[PDB]
């Protein structure tokens, strides 16, 4: 800003940056899809685990 | 993106393996086999299971019953020689 001699447009873009200081807000979207996926995955994981464990002792 | 869920299902490496056929065979064959048996030679028991035990065991191929049976036939017709005399 001290480089520019036309400064009153550096004050403008400073205020534009500080205005638009939120440049995009938070994204958490893995909280609906992750749980659904986890239920089916857990079910299948446990089923396989139990089946083969049973077979091991068999 | 999220790793796919095919590896979490197994029911094609558990029934999809060849020794399964051998497994269901040898759980029946071996499990249901008495580890030991009753007695090898015992046929003709009347003190002639003893004859079998000394002579007709798989523990000998010794020529003694052959000799004995041969001598029996020698004794049979020879006695009848003196019966026909």
């Amino acid at each position: 800003r001290s480089v520019l001699k036309n400064t009153s447009v550096i004050d403008k873009i400073e205020s534009y940056v500080k205005q638009y200081k939120p440049v995009k807000i938070d994204a958490s979207k893995q909280l609906q899809v992750i749980e659904s996926f986890e239920k089916h995955a857990m079910t299948n994981a446990k089923e396989t685990e139990s089946l083969v464990s049973k077979e091991l002792k068999d | 993106v999220s790793t796919l869920i095919p590896p979490k299902v197994v029911s094609s490496k558990n029934i999809g393996s060849a020794p399964n056929a051998k497994r269901i065979a040898n759980v029946v064959h071996f499990y249901k086999s008495l580890p030991q048996g009753p007695a090898p030679a015992i046929k003709a028991n009347t003190r002639l299971a003893r004859y079998k035990a000394k002579y007709f065991d798989g523990d000998n191929a010794s020529g003694k019953p052959l000799w004995h049976f041969a001598l029996g036939i020698i004794a049979f017709g020879y006695s009848m020689e003196y019966y026909f005399h």
